[PDB]
């Protein structure tokens, strides 16, 4: 009966009000976006009181409510499980999306369907709002599928863009391929554990969850854009920037990693799956990062940075560090949202140009935008006591002194250095140097919407690292006594990577020619994955459906096995039995055989 | 509008019927080419080179600009693989064989080294995580009636 | 952004044309069919339209570029392609 | 010199690298000259209907109608049963069906065998 | 090279018609014309209130628009949710379950007024 | 400067 | 109809520099390497033999293919560009306006009345423009896709309505 | 049940006795009233069927199906007065008569207590559907379709006839009750296998089952819109309904004599959904989608599992509502452009803003998006099948992947994209089309709140 239950539940329902009021249309269509932001702002403000209540006493509770059906022995009911992962995530997601909503007013200002756009963002927000809070697997599926379909429209928001539909279809495809593991986990838990509530799965102690956890891993990889199922995130860059900064920065793609954190107690029981997560987390962390540093599009650059970060999340959850992985979720939410939003500022202000090889010299042109990026870039890459410090090097330190895959440890270190690599590429090409954009300048950021939204997230990137790290109760054993020379590798590799990348970037400043390196061809072409794996399997499967399936099987053979064979036989026997010659001689002679043989060899006498 | 005879028919056997089909398909006898009839039933429909709509020159103005077709032009039998959003046969800057070699090599190299990493794992020169209460048999999920086996941790 | 019109286009068009070193400042006329008036080889018009492009930031098709040969012609082509109605 | 660009059915050969377009023979002079002739014939008609004020309906495309007919009923009247089609039908037909039967029957036989001797954990598995 | 005489004349009229056609795409000052809409008492109240437009008029305007947002989007929704959570759904067993109140050795508990004992003598180490 | 926008009739 | 040798090499020139944008990036590097490209293009002007020119461009295309940038800098308002057809889901065609409702129609009387003016002009110009088209049509069907312009006074050029009344590139 | 059959029968003079132009109104309003009376039967007692008399009975299996048919009846009526208005008074009057004779047979079929009485009306639905397809069908191939439809289901139904009469003379009674209580173990004798084949094949043909499914792409493509939905929305379920009812005497021969059908279905769904990945015709695309979803129910039924049965009926009705709806989507676009090709009409979201929505959550419901009962049906079958065999998920899971790719594909091609230049006859959508779409969407999502009224007797 504590108030905690009441207000925290309203955090969902008050968020849904703009959706209900939207269909009324009594709202002035001009003032709708302001209405949406204020509701989310109040949603965040109300979302505070559960958080301080959680830090004060530390109580985690479940709100089970209206009983959907008593499914024989199953009792599927709408139930909002809440714990530290919930109560911490809720303010973070609301804070980011409120800042994005404020920015979206500035960026998406000329779109006639801007009110529809704010409707979609709220619909996505509540969808992930119920994704994080899900006591039963079915509610987890509600968010897990609604969040994918909500992305489909939003990525194809510009609609008529032919490539945008491709990315929208591509996003659904990879997500639903991952969803195959989800329903596999669904069936396993219902059959071998007789429930979908997290309480029963934890308590029944499925200590040998080899099949479910593989399905859980496969479900995680689809939504988190892991290696093998990564390229949907880089391709889903064709939507508007606020779409990018909210869903495809840290508030949709993170759902895949968040899935295993919810199922962490079962994860530690098994060992094979954890090593697989160590394998998948490492390869995603480097391969995407390797394909990043050679790109010339901020949306592609920052996206690949997410997937590399998403790869980093899978590493820490791998070696029994679930909470710190969720800490990495919150910190990554802060600075990564700013980077896209900051990149959104420069893209629109400089007449919707996204190629990094054309902007040039934005340092003193846009002070706040340049200021935001360097703080965001430093936080993502290191800079102790900043937001990234309370998460990243702790993960790197934690993964160092653990019985991990020796190769996977090597990928994390290199990718950690590669994290600074593309960070330099953005700062060096865009802001530093001489400008290259078209002669007519339109550089401006004085709009209060852009300045306030950046500043709101900026103060988060300075202090929110220290706040929650000092506020949440210690949920992991610490690592205190290691040699000095791997306690510092997190700083060393980033500082080391900062060095040559700067030197190699100003090697472009060197007047001499640059050879078309083959390895550069491999990395700049997204690691060769899209040019083959989006062209070889799709062609074969599409070719199989036409040549086989449609033509050969359905309407060539199956129509000839039963229908045409019987029709041909009936017609063939019809042409003979009805083509009598009309001569009385042959008719009576036919009777004579019938009369003779009837009183004969058929033995029609005994 | 169109009459029945203009509908696609059987294989053009004689060159004269090849010309008739080419006229029927709004092409000439030079570029007309029926599909190789291995019994698959393609009929007289003229096979065309594998050219996705992405291949077609975007700067040219089409009657159907979205898919890059003009009115009446005999579209490919395999249009729906080769539409703008479906399978695209655009020429990559590097060869497909090289395209495939580096992809398979990197994946195989990554997987192989991952195995050898597992063979020789990395760890610090540190030992077991000593745990009290006979390895916490009771709270690990153990049964109270079955007393835990002798487990104890020492000091030096 | 305030949309561009002819006096904007024409001034920007003769802007980059004047900035070209070999073009004589007094020889600059909106109606000047390049080579027959200002000695410019066929390899030069294909490269100055890039300067014409970068002035307005929208790609000039080569089919239209080869036809595009006069300072007035560039102004006319730019305006209609960017729905400039004044 | 860098290695050349070998073509593929999925990675086509560009027009810029094709040897055929290099030598424009006088035979090819007219071969690619009627391209615009037939295209204009189709063009001029198309704009005439498209721009026609009296037109209110849609302009029927005989190529589109022909394509739908070719990818439809007009396939079996052109279907000749041959070993290629016969083997293709069996390989993509009965083939996978029997293969799926083999894997399922084998697993199901193994599945019930374990239950027969009580070699499977279904203590909590009650809903079915 | 170079619009041909017929072609340059073709583009000239095409440009001329296009300019005139886009000129018609303008809007007259009177457009758009629209029938009136039923006015609201609060809206007309704020119109006559905001005629002064002084800074202290704007704050109460903004405060009120923040106030009625709070009541109709937080106060009422939290009312029905709490009522639902306090007299309807909690009236069924095991509907709202929470973690046990985490107590520590040394403090005291409420429902019996008993003290869990103080943590016994620590081996007394220091750094 | 304001100018006419074409839009499919939503009145129905 | 046929891209002559000069047309193809200029096309090679334009695409070569555009790819070299993505390589050189910085403007100072651009103005140097472009000049080498220009200078080394000027040297083979007196090549005389056209066969050599094909051989002079034979290695050129593949050399471009050797050094082609995997991510060339394509312009946003162009095919392959980021803002390609993006501003198109709002340019509903003009003919849709005929299906409007009188209450909607009465909102914009002046524009609608002027649209009717354009409507009648198209109706009056059609017979003249279709007649003009056939009176100088080439034998054996149209040979070149280019259409005849308006020859006499008053008459509008044939096939003009959709070109003139095309939706604006920035409808919003 | 006479509270439903009698008003339905008395509605037949109602239409014929109506005036010239009032036929559509009176038929619609009273059919909707008949639907309301049908909802009076949704309450099923604890574990007993709502047995009314020896002639008619109802349980939780036919309770949702019956009201689906009655609810359907206005929808064909609401989807017919577009192309039928250009016809004489009699022919329009005749058209309404047939559908009402259609639903009357369907109402009698689902409520029949005796398998023979079930059988008679079960084939009798052919007669009105056949004439509807042939008479008012707007195509040429429909003449071949009528033969293809009639013979194919009859070729399986006729062997069924000999099966029932054999049961009657051997076991005794043949009603749905005595069979269940007096059920005896079926032996493994080869004669019993043939009786199993006879008692089953007739129902699989009407589902249809992969291979025996070619009569849907013929019938549905060029059937009239009104006849297209009913044949798609219930007549397929009619084959489904008999599957639960008749698999009470076929035990335990079901376990061994089901493998060929499970393999045909679990592979057919991948193949048939692979059909849907590429269809030149929108209506053919929808028809093949019905094959895949129905093939799920065949797998669902043949396992004969509690969880499987509730998922079967939930998917059965849910598919019918959405499949009928998508057919209405095809009819609207086909009406404007007078063709069926995919790529001919495209970019229709810009031209028609609301229809972009209607086709949108129609695709989502077709996609089994949770919690839409399409999901609660498909997901149940996966769980039941996975318990039956762990490799079932590899195929049946891959269906949801393939089902997504084609479902959005028709949404991408038709609604999204650029408007077709030459097409200019697309007027603003009439409120009849918009309303008819809502009459499908709203009950679907409304019923999501209470799946217990669709989960069947096994719930
Ligand atoms: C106290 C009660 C307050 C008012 C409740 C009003 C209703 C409601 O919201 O109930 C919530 C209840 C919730 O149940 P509950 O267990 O939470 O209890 C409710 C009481 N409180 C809130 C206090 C706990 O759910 C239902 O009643 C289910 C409603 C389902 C509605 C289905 C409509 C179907 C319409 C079909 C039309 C088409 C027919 C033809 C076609 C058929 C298909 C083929
Ligand atoms: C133990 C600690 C190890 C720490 C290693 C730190 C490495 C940091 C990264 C260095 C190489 C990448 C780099 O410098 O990228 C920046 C830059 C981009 O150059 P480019 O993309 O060609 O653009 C030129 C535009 N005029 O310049 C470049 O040269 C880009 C080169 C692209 C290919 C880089 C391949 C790096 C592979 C690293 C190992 C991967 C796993 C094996
Ligand atoms: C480990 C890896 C497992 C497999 C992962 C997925 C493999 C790829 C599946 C398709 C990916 C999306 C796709 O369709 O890509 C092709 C194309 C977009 O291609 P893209 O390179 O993005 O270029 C866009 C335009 N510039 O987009 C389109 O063509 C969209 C429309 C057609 C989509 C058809 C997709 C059919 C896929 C069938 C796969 C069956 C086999 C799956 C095997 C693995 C299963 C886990
Ligand atoms: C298009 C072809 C058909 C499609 C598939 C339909 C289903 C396949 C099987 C069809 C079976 C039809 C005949 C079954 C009648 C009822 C079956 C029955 O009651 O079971 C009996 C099964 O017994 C039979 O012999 C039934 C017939 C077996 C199959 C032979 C005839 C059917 C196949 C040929 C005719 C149908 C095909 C069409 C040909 C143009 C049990 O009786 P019993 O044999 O035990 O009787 C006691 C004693 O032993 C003496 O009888
Ligand atoms: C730094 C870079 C290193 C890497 C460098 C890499 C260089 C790669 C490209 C090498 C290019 C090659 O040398 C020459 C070729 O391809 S094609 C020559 C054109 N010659 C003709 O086609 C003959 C007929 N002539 C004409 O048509 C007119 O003369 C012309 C239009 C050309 C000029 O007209 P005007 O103007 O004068």
């Amino acid at each position: 009966m504590n108030p905690f239950a009441s207000l925290t539940l309203t955090t969902l329902i008050i968020l849904t009000i703009p959706i209900m009021m939207s269909n009324s249309n009594i709202y002035k269509t001009n003032l709708y976006p302001n209405y949406v932001k204020t509701t989310v702002s109040y949603a965040f403000t109300l979302s505070l009181v559960p958080l301080l209540m959680f830090m004060h006493t530390g109580q985690e509770m479940i709100i089970s409510n209206w009983h959907w059906m008593t499914l024989q022995t199953v009792e599927l009911s709408l139930s909002f499980k809440m714990d530290y992962f919930s109560v911490m995530f809720i303010p973070v997601a609301l804070f980011v999306t409120w800042s994005i909503m404020e920015f979206s007013m500035w960026y998406m200002h000329s779109d006639p369907f801007i009110n529809r756009f704010f409707k979609y963002l709220v619909l996505f927000l509540i969808t992930m709002m119920i994704l994080v809070t899900a006591n039963n697997l079915f509610q987890l599926f509600i968010g897990w599928e609604g969040v994918g379909i909500m992305s489909f429209l939003l990525i194809g928001w510009w609609h008529g863009r032919t490539d945008a539909n491709t990315a929208a279809l591509q996003a659904i495809l990879y997500n639903r391929i991952g969803d195959i593991g989800f329903v596999l986990s669904m069936a396993w838990f219902l059959t071998h554990s007789n429930a979908w509530d997290l309480q029963q799965i934890f308590m029944l102690n499925n200590e040998c969850p080899n099949m479910p956890l593989i399905g859980l891993l496969l479900a995680a990889a689809g939504k988190s854009a892991q290696f093998g199922l990564h390229p949907w995130l880089p391709s889903a860059m064709e939507g508007p920037t606020p779409v990018s900064a909210l869903l495809h920065s840290s508030t949709m793609v993170v759902a895949g990693v968040f899935l295993l954190i919810r199922f962490y107690p079962l994860m530690e029981t098994n060992k094979l799956v954890q090593t697989m997560t160590l394998c998948l987390g490492a390869i995603t962390t480097l391969f995407t990062a390797l394909c990043a540093i050679t790109q010339n599009d901020i949306k592609k650059i920052v996206a690949f940075s997410t997937s590399s970060q998403l790869g980093l999340m899978m590493v820490t959850i791998g070696i029994n560090q679930p909470h710190l992985a969720f800490l990495h979720i919150c910190m990554h939410a802060f600075f990564k949202a700013m980077l896209f939003m900051c990149s959104g500022s420069i893209i629109h202000s400089l007449n919707d140009e996204q190629d990094i090889r054309k902007m040039g010299g934005l340092y003193k042109a846009m002070p706040f935008t340049t200021t935001a990026l360097i703080i965001g870039s430093l936080a993502l890459t290191g800079m102790p006591y900043l937001t990234g410090f309370y998460s990243k090097d702790l993960i790197i330190e934690a993964v160092n002194m653990s019985y991990t895959n020796a190769w996977a440890l090597l990928m994390t270190l290199i990718a950690t250095s590669l994290t600074a690599a593309y960070s330099t590429r953005i700062i060096f090409f865009a802001f530093l140097g001489k400008p290259r954009f078209p002669p007519l300048v339109l550089i401006n950021e004085n709009n209060p919407l852009l300045i306030n939204s950046i500043k709101r997230l900026l103060i988060g990137s300075i202090f929110a690292g220290f706040i929650i790290s000092n506020n949440i109760p210690p949920m992991t054993v610490p690592n205190t006594t290691m040699p000095l020379y791997m306690k510092m590798t997190a700083l060393i590799v980033t500082i080391m990577g900062f060095m040559l990348a700067l030197e190699l970037n100003n090697t472009t400043y060197y007047l001499k020619f640059k050879y078309p390196s083959q390895t550069y061809k491999f990395s700049n072409m997204l690691g060769y994955y899209p040019s083959i794996m989006h062209r070889l399997p799709t062609y074969h499967n599409l070719s199989m459906s036409q040549k086989s399936a449609s033509s050969l099987l359905d309407l060539i053979w199956l129509e000839t096995i039963l229908p045409k064979t019987t029709s041909f036989i009936q017609m063939k026997m019809s042409i003979m039995v009805s083509n009598q010659k009309g001569l009385i001689k042959l008719y009576f002679l036919s009777f004579l055989i019938t009369i003779m043989i009837s009183m004969t060899l058929f033995n029609y006498h005994e | 509008h169109v009459t029945k005879d203009m509908f696609p028919g059987p294989y053009p056997k004689t060159p004269e019927e090849r010309a008739a089909a080419a006229k029927k398909y709004n092409m000439r006898v030079e570029d007309y080419e029926p599909y190789p009839d291995d019994g698959m039933g393609y009929g007289d429909y003229p096979k065309l080179p594998d050219r996705s709509q992405q291949e077609r020159d975007p700067w040219y103005d089409w009657d159907h600009p979205d898919l890059r077709l003009n009115w009446g032009e005999p579209i490919h039998w395999d249009l729906d693989m080769y539409i703008r959003n479906r399978v695209d046969t655009s020429p990559t800057p590097v060869s497909w064989n090289t395209m495939c070699k580096h992809l398979s090599g990197f994946v195989a190299f990554m997987l192989f080294m991952f195995w050898v990493g597992e063979i020789y794992p990395s760890y610090q020169p540190v030992g077991p995580k000593q745990y009290p209460y006979n390895d916490l048999y009771l709270e690990r999920g153990g049964d109270p009636t079955k007393e835990p086996e002798p487990v104890v941790h020492y000091e030096i | 952004a305030p949309p561009l019109t002819l006096e904007a286009i024409k001034d920007r068009v003769l802007y980059v044309l004047k900035l070209y070193d070999k073009i004589d400042p007094e020889k600059l006329s909106v109606n000047s069919h390049f080579m027959k008036d200002l000695g410019l080889d066929s390899l030069d018009q294909v490269e100055i339209i890039m300067a014409m492009e970068d002035e307005f930031g929208f790609e000039i098709p080569d089919i239209d570029a080869e036809k595009l040969m006069c300072p007035q012609e560039i102004v006319d082509y730019i305006a209609d392609k960017k729905d400039v109605y004044e | 010199s860098f290695p050349k660009y070998k073509p593929s059915r999925l990675a086509t050969l560009p027009a810029t690298l094709d040897p055929a377009e290099y030598d424009i023979s006088p035979e090819t002079r007219k071969a690619q000259a009627e391209r615009l002739a037939i295209r204009s014939r189709l063009k001029r008609e198309y704009l005439l209907q498209y721009n026609d004020p009296n037109r209110l309906g849609v302009i029927e495309d005989p190529a589109l109608i022909r394509w739908t007919y070719a990818r439809s009923a007009n396939i079996y009247p052109n279907f000749r049963p041959t070993p290629k089609t016969s083997l293709l039908g069996a390989l993509f037909g009965i083939g996978p069906l029997f293969f799926w039967y083999y894997v399922f029957k084998t697993d199901r036989d193994k599945k019930e065998k374990l239950i027969q001797e009580g070699k499977l954990d279904q203590t909590f598995n009650i809903s079915y | 090279s170079g619009y041909t005489p017929d072609e340059k004349l073709r583009l000239q009229q095409l440009r001329e018609l296009r300019r005139r056609w886009l000129k018609d795409q303008e809007l007259s000052p009177r457009e758009p014309v629209l029938p009136p809409r039923r006015v609201w008492p609060m809206e007309q109240f704020w119109n006559k209130f905001l005629q002064d437009g002084a800074p202290w008029k704007n704050v109460i305007y903004k405060t009120y628009r923040h106030s009625i947002f709070a009541v109709t989007h937080v106060l009422i929704p939290v009312w029905i949710i709490h009522y639902y959570l306090k007299y309807h759904v909690t009236a069924k067993p095991y509907t709202v379950v929470e973690r046990k109140p985490r107590i520590f050795p040394g403090d005291t508990i409420l429902e019996t007024g008993e003290v869990i004992p103080l943590m016994k003598e620590f081996p007394d180490q220091h750094h | 400067k304001r100018l006419f926008i074409i839009k499919p009739s939503g009145f129905y | 109809a046929y891209l002559t040798h000069q047309q193809k090499v200029l096309r090679l020139y334009k695409r070569a520099l555009r790819h070299l944008e993505s390589w050189c990036v910085h403007r100072d590097k651009y103005r140097y390497f472009a000049c080498l490209m220009r200078a080394r293009f000027d040297e083979h002007k007196n090549e005389k033999d056209m066969v050599k020119a094909t051989q002079l461009l034979r290695q050129a295309e593949e050399e471009f293919w050797y050094g082609q940038h995997p991510q060339p800098y394509i312009f946003p308002e162009s095919p392959g560009g980021t803002s390609y057809e993006r501003y198109e889901c709002y340019k509903v065609p003009e003919w849709c306006l005929d299906d409007w409702h009188p209450s909607e129609k009465a909102m914009y009387p002046d524009y609608f009345a002027k649209r009717e003016q354009w409507k009648r002009l198209r109706r009056e110009s059609w017979e003249r423009e279709v007649k003009q088209l056939q009176e100088e049509t080439p034998p054996g069907g149209p040979r070149t896709e280019a259409l005849p312009p308006a020859r006499k006074e008053g008459d509008l050029p044939p096939l003009w309505w959709h070109i003139v009344t095309r939706p604006r590139e920035r409808p919003m | 049940m006479l509270k439903i059959i009698i008003p339905t029968t008395m509605l037949l003079p109602m239409t014929w006795m109506s005036k010239h132009n009032m036929i559509w109104i009176n038929a619609t309003v009273h059919s909707l009233l008949i639907s309301l009376i049908s909802l009076s039967l949704l309450n099923q007692l604890g574990e007993n069927s709502l047995n009314f008399s020896l002639t008619f009975f109802s349980d939780s299996l036919s309770a949702p199906l019956l009201v689906l048919t009655t609810w359907l009846l206005p929808l064909m009526l609401m989807a017919s007065q577009s192309h039928l208005s250009k016809e004489t008074t009699t022919r329009k009057k005749l058209y309404i008569t047939m559908l009402i004779l259609l639903q009357l047979f369907l109402i009698m079929t689902f409520t029949a207590t005796e398998l023979i009485l079930f059988y008679i009306l079960f084939e009798a639905t052919l007669v009105p559907t056949l004439i509807i397809i042939t008479r008012w069908g707007n195509q040429t191939e429909r003449l071949n379709a009528g033969l293809y439809f009639l013979f194919y289901t009859l070729a399986g139904s006729l062997p069924l006839l000999v099966a029932l009469v054999y049961i009657q003379n051997t076991t005794g009674s043949l009603n749905f009750l005595i069979i269940h209580y007096w059920s005896h173990p079926l032996s493994n004798s080869w004669s019993n296998i043939f009786m199993w084949l006879a008692c089953i094949m007739a129902f699989m043909v009407k589902m249809p089952l992969y291979g025996l499914h070619l009569w849907l792409p013929k019938a549905h493509v060029e059937a009239p819109i009104a006849g297209s939905m009913v044949l798609a929305a219930v007549l397929l379920k009619l084959g489904g309904y008999g599957m639960m009812r008749i698999t009470t005497i076929l035990n335990p021969l079901t376990n061994y004599m089901a493998y060929p059908f499970l393999m045909l279905s679990m592979w057919g769904m991948i193949m048939t959904s692979s059909i849907c990945l590429r269809q030149t015709d929108l209506k053919s695309l929808i028809a093949y989608s019905s094959v895949s979803h129905m093939a799920l129910v065949i797998v669902a039924i043949m396992i004969q599992t509690p969880w499987s049965f509730m998922g079967a009926t939930a998917l059965m009705i849910a598919h019918g509502l959405t499949s009928s709806m998508l057919f209405c989507l095809a009819n609207t676009n086909y009406e404007r452009v007078h063709s069926r090709t995919m790529i001919l009409a495209r970019g229709l979201q810009t031209l028609l803003p609301l229809m972009a929505t209607w086709w949108l959550m129609a695709s989502l419901t077709n996609l089994a998006l949770p919690p839409s009962i399409n999901l609660i049906g498909e997901l149940f079958i996966i769980t039941a099948s996975f318990s039956w065999s762990n490799i079932t998920i590899i195929l049946m899971g891959m269906n949801m992947m393939i089902t997504a790719l084609y479902s959005l594909y028709m949404l991408i091609t038709t609604q999204r994209g650029k408007y077709t230049h030459h097409i200019n006859n697309i007027k603003a959508s009439f409120t009849r089309e918009n309303a008819l779409m809502a009459l499908h969407i709203l009950p679907l999502l409304l019923l999501t709140l209470n799946p217990k009224m669709i989960l069947g007797p096994l719930y």
